[PDB]
């Protein structure tokens, strides 16, 4: 597989850190809709506890280059991937831009703003460009299945990290370099064909019944 | 790298409708080049 | 006194007369925080200090 | 996923056991369906619509 991605295709990230025991496997996640600050959810681990697809999953929407970009948002009012573009990258669940914030955590100065989804994809904070990051692969170059590769926010000039902090190993737009991989997921397919995360109905008969749980506020657990 | 770089130069004037005295010598070095590949390219097939 | 010393040479470089190039200033701008272990990291907010 | 004391039963992420969670989906129901194979990493080939 090339790795087209030709601007519509889902795609997860799944890059970690060597802390706890083998770099477990952590995916960036956010549900938008409350808490606007993105989150880590491991994945690797998946037997003894599944992992919350439903939230984590990203769409790629555009892959124009740095000079485009400009010139798109300087006046406003299917194509594979090139490496050093500007990344456009939506949530697929709440419908929103993953993008930058404006504020730190932490209490400490380390200028890292914060990784969160974005109401509009206006605002200048909100695109990302895969910059070289291994001696394996050069720029100008394609990308593939499982290439690993650092993000550059288009705004802040740091990176995009996963800050190994004294918390639960957020993630953090500072100054630092981690190879953030980036996995596909379900693409252009069949029309009306099943695919894996899909909430599906599941119909027995024309119109008999179907498969479902007892209403909310029963007498007995919802199970 | 030559179409790269003419492409990554088209969208520099893409705004502007004037096209300065500079940058249409810079057009005209970089396309007499690319002429230059194209019928090295085309010896390479011809005699097939 | 090393340091000192040492970027007195970019205070040249990037303050060419009464002025700030951007073309230069940028580019060292960048740099100076691409490697946190710079600018005195020890007692400069970069270690916590 | 089934518990294996109470039927089918719908269970909290926390605990969810990978062989009482799992189930399939085939059809006609006999024949025993042999060992899985095929790992492609692509799109794959058409399905149940």
């Amino acid at each position: 597989e090339v790795q087209f991605l030709r601007t519509d295709d889902e795609v997860v990230l799944q890059c970690s850190a060597t802390v706890l025991k083998e770099q477990l496997k952590l995916c960036l996640a956010a549900e938008g809709f409350g808490n606007r600050l993105c989150f880590l959810e491991p994945t690797s681990n998946a037997q003894n506890v599944p992992p919350d697809l439903a939230i984590c999953c990203f769409t790629l929407e555009q892959s124009l280059s740095v000079r485009a970009l400009q010139e798109m948002l300087a006046n406003t009012v299917h194509r594979t991937l090139l490496y050093g573009h500007a990344i456009l990258l939506r949530h697929a669940h709440s419908r929103m831009y993953l993008s930058c914030l404006t504020t730190s955590r932490s209490m400490t100065d380390k200028l890292a703003f914060d990784v969160g989804l974005q109401e509009d994809a206006t605002g200048e904070a909100c695109w990302w460009t895969m910059h070289p990051a291994s001696k394996q692969r050069s720029e100008g170059e394609k990308v593939r299945v499982g290439d690993d590769l650092i993000l550059v926010s288009v705004s802040s000039e740091r990176y995009l990290h996963l800050s190994t902090a004294s918390g639960e190993l957020q993630v953090d737009a500072s100054f630092m370099q981690t190879l953030w991989n980036m996995n596909p997921i379900c693409s252009c397919c069949e029309e009306g064909y099943v695919t894996g995360g899909h909430v599906l109905r599941l119909f027995h008969g024309h119109m008999d019944e179907c498969l479902t749980i007892s209403a909310a506020d029963s007498d007995d657990q919802r199970r | 790298r030559l179409q790269e770089s003419i492409s990554d130069f088209y969208w520099y004037y893409s705004g502007k409708d004037v096209i300065e005295e500079q940058g249409k010598r810079n057009f005209s070095k970089a396309m007499s080049v690319a002429k230059q590949v194209f019928n090295s390219l085309t010896e390479y097939i011809q005699g097939p | 006194c090393g340091g000192e010393r040492y970027l007195d040479f970019l205070r040249f470089a990037v303050f060419v007369n009464g002025e700030s190039v951007e073309e230069n200033a940028n580019v060292v701008v960048r740099l100076l925080i691409r490697k946190p272990e710079c600018f005195g990291p020890a007692l400069r907010g970069e270690g916590g200090s | 996923a089934l518990t294996e004391d109470q039927g089918l039963v719908v269970v909290d992420a926390c605990k969810a056991h990978t062989k009482a969670t799992s189930f399939c989906f085939r059809v006609s129901k006999e024949k025993l369906d042999t060992a899985p194979k095929r790992d492609v990493e692509g799109m794959g080939p058409p399905e149940i619509k």
